[PDB]
């Protein structure tokens, strides 16, 4: 269909692992190669251009090869991050000036599963800053092994799972909310939740 | 001293309409031809691909291949960037080779008209405008500049594979390139511009090589009114020339063209009128 | 600039006997040409062209080549249309000349 | 190298006019723009080689490229279409053969604006229990009831950005998925230590910023002109 495969399309991963992503083209003549990685909803950044016959690059924990004869580049991540969660872009431009055309790959979304150490979790409810009346329910400090379901009750809102990384202390956690128009004890009932969370009163 | 001459024409017409014909010559030796309508360089001689394996040939074609469809595009991208300064139809002709010499000393070069005017040639490592082309060209030759790429290869066909390759050509073609060939004469006559003037005519066809001597003659006086035509082709790689001379009518007689050619081996050729 | 057209034949013309007929038609630019190789005013048939090329100047040249047998009677033509000209520039082969 | 575009996000009707613009100071010659579709690669639209110069990409069709200046090149959609629904980019560049891209623009083309609805956005102070079970406490925010999904959520404390310990749901959810145009719902998460949000002189803010109609949009309802407006909520810090 396109001139710029690459694979996988999409995959997961636990954080410390390391992956390998592939780029293969049909471009002629193919000038260079370069990785981009771009963050959901924001813009390209370059990782490393290739531009010799049988070339290696590295930047940091990305290392990258490019084998033109068989028009194949390799882009390896070591030691992934949860801030590694993007989609990388394979581009290949057609000249070495800017009479070129680039031939872009169409992506591959990588996932990176967070390392929580020491969960502890806890459903919390909020109250709302203004009305007293209004609060949300607050599931929080669970394991990546624990899963969020949607919620049974039509005018009850249940959030995904979202992961909040606090740098100067080296520390994630995950969460999820709740809330409708019910008590926080009912509120992830449709949810597989751990035996020892914690339910203050 | 032999000169390989690699000559490309290139007629874009419009913005869509584009066509590249290749000829090339190892002295006045015809050697490949490669029209616009073929995928494919063609040999037009048995001794075509030298002393280049199948392999280094099939290599240096890709790479001309590449370079055909490439150059279309990029001249169609140049038109572009310096419109509306120039504007189709337009005619790009490049001449690029090498000139041999004895103990294996050679120069190279690569030459580009544009419509007809010489104006780009590559030199060193770099392409540069040369005396007289308008200063518009300063951003074409920029941009080709900017490709490293392009500038090590045409480097590398320069310096190495064009000498390379035409001292194994002058190995493999040497018998055609040595070739000798008899020219045949026969005498004509018209009437000149002058009211009661003849013009006698010595035709001379079929030799090769090249260098030939063709004198009228009265005995041992060679007549110094003869004049020499160009040099012209035949269709089966020879020569042909002929010589006038203006005399008075009546005055034919005791006339006779002299040709000297090295394929006679001394017995020139004498033909009284 | 304006094709200049050459005709000539291969070996000595001798009524009769077969022969070649060349046309050399140079110095043209642009290189768009139509050239034609005529027995009595009349297009000959499956002419042979040669690759076009160009000399040191930059200029084109091609030759157009035939058999033909000279006669006494028949005329043979070489016919050239070229953006440069008008009207289609016509040269006659004389054998004499 | 630096390139920027203008406006980053757009909420457009079928029919409409709108322009894309990109503006570079490399005074560089060579301009291109590009748009990014959910299965594909990056296409070319369209390219400009200078001021006046104006040349098709792959994908010319529906739009119109202006090169006013060296500066400055707009993409123009004269008669809007949702399949125009896209991330749009623009890149600069010299004669070398990189392209210097920038930040990208949403634009969203809908077939009516009858729909469109800015934000309620609500402030959910931290769990007491929290506090002394962690150490630590979650502030939470949450916009409402708005329509299309083009909002940016932002956490500001003391009138500077905090990137730090928050976490916004990667989409909307749809308060009503049975219906065709339902309003959405987000939710963000911001944590801190118990002792920073304990301190009185720390001023917290959630801002949404909501894409919807401009100025220059027709407006037939009697309900508030839902305009591209910023909804916020605020909360000071407490022992
Ligand atoms: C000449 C000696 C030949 C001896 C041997 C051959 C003899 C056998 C017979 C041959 C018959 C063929 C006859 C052909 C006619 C003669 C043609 C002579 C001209 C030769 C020019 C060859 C140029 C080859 C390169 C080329 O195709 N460029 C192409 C493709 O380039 C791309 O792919 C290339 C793949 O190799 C590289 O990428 C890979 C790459 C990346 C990094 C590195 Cl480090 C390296 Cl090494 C390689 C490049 O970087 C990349 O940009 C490029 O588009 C060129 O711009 C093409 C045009 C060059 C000629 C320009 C002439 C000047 C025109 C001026 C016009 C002004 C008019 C303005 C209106
Ligand atoms: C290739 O040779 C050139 C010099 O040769 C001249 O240009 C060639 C293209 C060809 O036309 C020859 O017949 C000419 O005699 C080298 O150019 C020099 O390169 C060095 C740096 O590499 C530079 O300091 C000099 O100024 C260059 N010379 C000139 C006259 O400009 C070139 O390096 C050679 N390249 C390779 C890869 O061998
Ligand atoms: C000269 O050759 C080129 C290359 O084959 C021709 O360009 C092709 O034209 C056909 C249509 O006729 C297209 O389908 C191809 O995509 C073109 N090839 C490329 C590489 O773009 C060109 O048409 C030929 N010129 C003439 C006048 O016949
Ligand atoms: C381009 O030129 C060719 C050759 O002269 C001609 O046949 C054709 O009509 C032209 N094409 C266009 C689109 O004008
Ligand atoms: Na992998
Ligand atoms: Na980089
Ligand atoms: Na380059
Ligand atoms: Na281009
Ligand atoms: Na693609
Ligand atoms: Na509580
Ligand atoms: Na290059
Ligand atoms: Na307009
Ligand atoms: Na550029």
């Amino acid at each position: 269909k396109t001139q710029v495969e690459q694979s996988p399309q999409s995959l997961v991963v636990r954080q410390g692992e390391n992956c390998v992503l592939q780029c293969n083209y049909s471009v002629t003549p193919d000038n260079h190669l370069r990785w981009f990685k771009q963050d959901t909803g924001k813009g390209l950044v370059s990782l490393t251009v290739l531009v010799d016959q049988k070339d290696k690059t590295s930047n940091g924990r990305y290392s990258a090869t490019l084998d033109k004869d068989a028009k194949h580049s390799t882009l390896h991540i070591t030691a992934t991050l949860l801030d590694d969660t993007a989609t990388y872009i394979c581009v290949v431009g057609d000249r070495g000036s800017a009479l070129g055309r680039l031939h872009f790959g169409a992506g591959t979304q990588l996932i990176v599963i967070p390392d929580i150490q020491n969960p502890d979790p806890a459903v919390y409810q909020l109250r709302d800053s203004k009305s007293s009346d209004k609060s949300v329910c607050l599931f929080t400090d669970f394991d990546s092994q624990t899963n969020v379901s949607q919620s049974k009750d039509s005018d009850v809102y249940i959030t995904d799972k979202c992961v909040l990384d606090m740098r100067s202390m080296d520390f994630k956690s995950n969460s999820a909310v709740a809330w409708s128009n019910f008590a926080c004890a009912n509120a992830f009932n449709n949810s597989i939740i751990p035996e020892d969370t914690f339910f203050p009163s | 001293n032999y000169t390989f001459r690699c000559l490309q024409m290139s007629s874009f017409a419009n913005r869509s309409w584009s066509r590249t014909d290749s000829v090339v010559w190892l002295g006045d030796l015809q050697t490949h031809r490669w029209s616009n309508d073929s995928a494919t360089i063609s040999f037009t001689k048995p001794w075509s691909q030298g002393k280049l394996s199948n392999q280094q040939w099939e290599k240096l074609q890709h790479m001309f291949q590449v370079y055909r469809v490439s150059f279309t595009r990029d001249i169609q991208e140049l038109v572009k960037m310096m419109s509306p300064k120039e504007d189709y139809p337009i005619e790009i002709q490049l001449s690029a080779g090498c000139e041999m010499y004895p103990g294996n000393a050679s120069e190279s070069f690569l030459h580009v008209a544009f419509q007809g005017k010489y104006v780009v040639r590559f030199w060193g490592t770099s392409w540069q405008t040369v005396p007289g082309a308008p200063s518009w060209l300063d951003l074409p030759i920029k941009v080709l500049n900017a490709d490293q790429g392009t500038s090590a290869t045409v480097q590398m066909l320069l310096n190495d594979t064009c000498p390379l390759f035409v001292r194994g050509l002058l190995e493999a073609g040497k018998s055609d390139l040595e070739k000798q060939e008899k020219p045949v004469a026969w005498l004509s006559s018209v009437p000149s511009s002058a009211h009661g003037h003849r013009q006698l005519v010595c035709h001379v066809s079929g030799f090769y090589p090249k260098p030939v001597w063709v004198m009228w003659m009265r005995g041992d006086q060679e007549q110094q009114g003869t004049h020499r035509g160009d040099f012209l082709p035949n269709a089966d790689e020879t020569w042909y020339l002929q010589a006038t001379l203006d005399v008075e009518a009546g005055e034919e007689a005791g006339l006779a063209c002299r040709v000297k050619h090295s394929s006679l081996g001394g017995q020139d050729i004498i033909l009284y009128w | 600039k304006t094709p200049q057209i050459q005709v000539y034949s291969r070996h000595p013309p001798e009524n009769g006997k077969p022969n070649i007929l060349n046309c050399y038609v140079t110095q043209f630019h642009p290189p768009h040409i139509e050239i034609q190789m005529l027995k009595n005013g009349k297009k000959i048939p499956k002419v042979e062209m040669s690759d076009m090329s160009f000399s040191k100047d930059w200029s084109f040249y091609i030759l157009a080549h035939t058999e033909f047998t000279p006669t006494e009677t028949d005329t043979y033509a070489c016919r050239v249309k070229h953006a440069s000209m008008a009207e289609p520039k016509t040269v006659y082969w004389d054998r004499d000349m | 190298a630096a390139v920027t575009q203008s406006p980053r996000n757009k909420v457009a009707v079928t029919g409409g006019k709108v322009t894309l613009s990109c503006n570079q100071t490399n005074n560089h010659n060579n301009m291109y723009w590009y748009r990014q579709d959910t299965g594909h690669g990056l296409r070319l639209i369209h390219y400009s080689y200078g001021a006046g110069s104006t040349e098709k990409g792959d994908i010319p069709d529906g739009y119109k490229a202006s090169r006013p200046s060296q500066e400055n090149f707009s993409l123009i959609l004269e008669l809007a279409t949702p399949s125009q629904t896209s991330v749009y980019f623009c890149a600069s560049g010299d004669e070398g053969y990189t392209q210097y891209f920038g930040p990208g623009t949403r634009l969203l083309v809908l077939e009516d604006l009858r729909n469109v609805t800015p934000p309620k956005v609500s402030l959910f102070e931290p769990s007491k229990a929290e506090i002394s079970h962690t150490q630590k406490a979650t502030l939470v925010c949450l916009a409402t009831g708005f329509y299309p999904d083009h909002v940016e959520l932002s956490w500001w404390v003391n009138g500077k950005e905090v990137h730090s310990g928050v976490c916004t749901d990667p989409q909307p959810l749809k308060e009503q998925p049975a219906l065709n145009d339902s309003r959405y719902s987000l939710s963000s998460r911001l944590r801190v230590s118990a002792t920073f949000w304990q301190n009185p002189r720390n001023h917290f803010r959630c801002q949404v910023q909501f894409y919807g109609l401009s100025e220059n949009d027709e407006w037939t309802q009697d309900r508030a002109k839902p305009v591209t407006q910023i909804v916020s909520a605020e909360a000071w810090g407490r022992a």
